[PDB]
């Protein structure tokens, strides 16, 4: 989605400031975690796949 | 998407009973000379009277118009009397917006060689709406407004070059 | 004044009138006036801004 992540608050709006920051940091954490795992898990499967193909080639022979 | 700046209340014609030249200060120097904002006019009394001010503007532009004005708050009553009247008010209202202002006269901490204050106000005028300014003093008046249409973005604070 | 005898929160609404002219103001109501509302929690004074609006 089209987003402008940035926001500006004054010296009397510290609470929504920290609400905004909580939104940015909660999404950061979710994405970071998911992206790391998605890689770790698909990398396992890829390498298994490659092993799987060789095996099937040798087995066919 | 459709921004433009236009003279809303011409200096030459809009203020016949008031002074529009003497509205400069050392706080806003131009060429090292006492100046003021280009988009607002600081009105001072003409001769020795500041008659009830009454000016209105209908938005003929096919879009929203952005109006800004200022309320002046002098430090001393001697200063107040010399620029403008003793008991004064400023009144602005459209069909949507409406606020009265009351000049708080007081000696504040000195900022930029200035012991007075000037509060800055703004509102959006609907396409086809009327906005009325009324005053007996202290009103920094609009000279330039902006016509526009918005698009649902942000602000970057950077030293990074443009290309 | 009104004490809330209902066993729950009560919602109160009121309005402040701002006439266009002093001739109108005088004819409905006095020249210098005020409205004051306060509970144990809420408290506000109101001051009639008399002016000709759009």
């Amino acid at each position: 989605q089209f987003t402008a992540v940035g926001k500006e608050f004054n010296h009397l709006e510290k609470r929504i400031e920290n609400l905004n920051k909580k939104v940015d940091d909660g999404f950061l954490d979710i994405w970071t975690y998911n992206a790391e795992l998605l890689v770790l898990l698909e990398n396992e499967r890829t390498l298994d796949y490659h092993d799987s193909n060789v095996k099937n080639l040798y087995e066919k022979v | 998407s459709s921004f433009e700046r236009f003279e809303i209340f011409p200096k030459t014609s809009s203020w016949p009973n008031h002074d529009s030249n003497k509205g400069v200060t050392a706080a806003c120097p131009h060429a090292g000379a006492k100046s003021f904002y280009k988009n607002l006019i600081w009105l001072v009394k003409k001769g020795n009277s500041y008659p009830k001010l009454s000016k209105s503007y209908i938005n003929d532009k096919g879009k929203e118009v952005l109006v800004l004005w200022g309320i002046h708050h002098p430090s001393t009553s001697a200063d107040q009397q010399s620029l403008y009247n003793a008991d004064t008010y400023v009144f602005v209202c459209s069909s949507r917006y409406s606020k009265k202002f009351k000049p708080e006269i007081a000696i504040c901490p000195k900022v930029r060689d200035q012991e007075g204050r000037m509060n800055y106000y703004w509102t959006l005028v609907e396409p086809g709406d009327k906005i009325t300014f009324e005053a007996t003093g202290n009103l920094v008046v609009p000279r330039y407004a902006f016509a526009m249409e918005r698009n649902a973005s942000g602000i970057i604070i950077s030293d990074t070059p443009v290309h």
